């Protein structure tokens, strides 16, 4: 019932990160697969981020099967661009959440994630007027 | 139950001059689509109805160019750039956002005598 | 391009009532909506009645609630609108199209039958 | 390119074998993950895979509910909502049946006795009817 609760985070904690901010989809799709095919593809059992992101991946596939089949049937031609633009703008902030966190932790390290996670709150709270000019980046 | 309206009853246009009709109803047609539930209809004597505009701003399949609209909420307009000689007809609007279905009253069409 | 055909109009004597046919092909009528409009000359279009494609459900305007009756035979694919109590406000030549823009405005037109009441022949 | 029964040994064929009759109800297996394993499905652990793979199942399948919910809410068309809410609810619910059966078998009685159960029936499957035993194998306890 709480998607992240075992990493040490909260909900109420990401609600700080204005949604407009995040990374588009292909790019943590292939910023995952490039660096990372080799640790999904192992024996090994542990860090359950791994099978996390193995879940996500499954649900965007299935996502997008459900949408290209749409394309193909579903006679009136707009209700198929109103669900097309639904799945593909709305559907997919969850997911995009997931991957950007999994990777995060996934490439570096949790404390240097939960760090940044609760500093970049202070960026958005700041004013203008006064505030610095840069944002915080993960770094690393 | 929706009361409709149109205006101007009649126009007259010298052909190759822009015109504009305007359709309003009462209640507001923007459903929590985003689109809005709007017609626009072309009749001519002894045929049958055809398709000018469709979901309030996009063209129906197979029509000219030279009708255009837009428009939101309880305001919409039909706008034709370019008069031709086979434009002459009455025009309709219509309303489908509750059941049951009411339609205007018309607009007719023609050339301003000399 | 989908043809309608309709058939069974022409003039009935007063106070009878008549049964008008709107045969329908080439697209899959299982799939969409069907519409009835009326045209008595001198004014515009008005909206009569619906139905689903399953037929479970309909509307009616007040102007006829009650008295008209729509039904439809997915078997043969072919409309059917029924008429009682006929009038002589009734006098029309009658329509049925088809809507599939996201069902909001009728798309295909049928060429009509008109409907005549009167005594003298 | 994935598989995800590897990384507990088995395949997906495995539960493809399986027809659809076998998997009990979507509320069987919420009503069992509720009841059964909500202590501990909260709160944390270490290892526990599978506690994982149900945790992200239910959420999965709760926006898909809200899905079928907001379809139902709008999409003017009368009719296509019956071929929507049948293909998100019977067709694409299924996978989600298959691993929540999976991973709640497995954590009641482990991985030592779900494969050799999955692998006796589709040995009990494989064989024409004329010749099939009596009755299924019943995993029992």
């Amino acid at each position: 019932i709480d998607p992240y609760k075992e990493f040490g985070a909260s909900v109420e904690l990401l609600s700080f990160l204005p949604s407009d901010f995040f990374p588009s989809i292909r790019d943590l799709l292939d910023t995952a697969s490039a660096l990372y095919r080799e640790a999904l593809e192992s024996p090994e059992h542990c860090s359950p981020h791994h099978t996390a992101l193995r879940q996500a991946i499954l649900c965007w596939g299935e996502l997008m099967n459900l949408a290209t089949w749409v394309g193909s049937n579903l006679e009136d031609p707009a209700s198929r661009e109103l669900v097309v633009s639904y799945v593909n703008v709305n559907m997919g902030l969850k997911i995009r959440q997931l991957l950007w966190f999994h990777i995060s932790c996934l490439t570096f390290g949790r404390e240097t994630v939960l760090e940044y996670l609760v500093s970049f709150g202070v960026w958005i709270r700041t004013p203008p007027a006064y505030r610095p000019p840069n944002a915080p980046i993960l770094s690393t | 139950d929706i009361v409709m309206t149109q205006s101007p009853l009649s126009l007259a246009v010298t052909p190759g001059e822009p015109a504009s009709i305007s359709c309003r109803s009462s209640q507001t047609l923007l459903h929590n689509n985003g689109y809005n539930y709007f017609s626009w209809y072309l009749q001519k004597p002894g045929q049958a109805p055809q398709l000018l505009i469709y979901l309030g701003s996009n063209r129906a399949p197979g029509v000219s160019d030279r009708f255009s609209g837009s428009g939101s909420g309880t305001s919409f307009t039909l706008e034709i750039s370019r008069v031709e000689a086979e434009d002459v007809g009455v025009y309709y609007c219509m309303q489908g956002r509750h059941t049951p279905w009411t339609f205007g009253q018309g607009t007719k069409v023609e050339i301003k005598r000399t | 391009q989908v043809q309608l055909v309709e058939s069974g109009g022409g003039v009935v004597q007063p106070g009878r009532s008549l049964r008008l046919s709107c045969a329908a092909s080439g697209f899959n009528f299982n799939k969409f909506g069907m519409h009835w409009v009326r045209q008595v000359p001198g004014k515009g279009l008005e909206w009569l009645t619906y139905i689903w494609y399953d037929g479970s459900n309909a509307d009616y305007v007040d102007s006829v609630k009650g008295r008209f009756t729509i039904s439809r035979d997915n078997s043969i694919n072919t409309l059917y609108l029924q008429m009682n109590s006929l009038r002589a406000d009734d006098t029309a030549v009658y329509f049925c199209a088809r809507g599939f823009y996201d069902s909001s405005s009728l798309e295909s037109w049928g060429q009509g039958a008109l409907v005549i009441v009167s005594s003298a022949s």
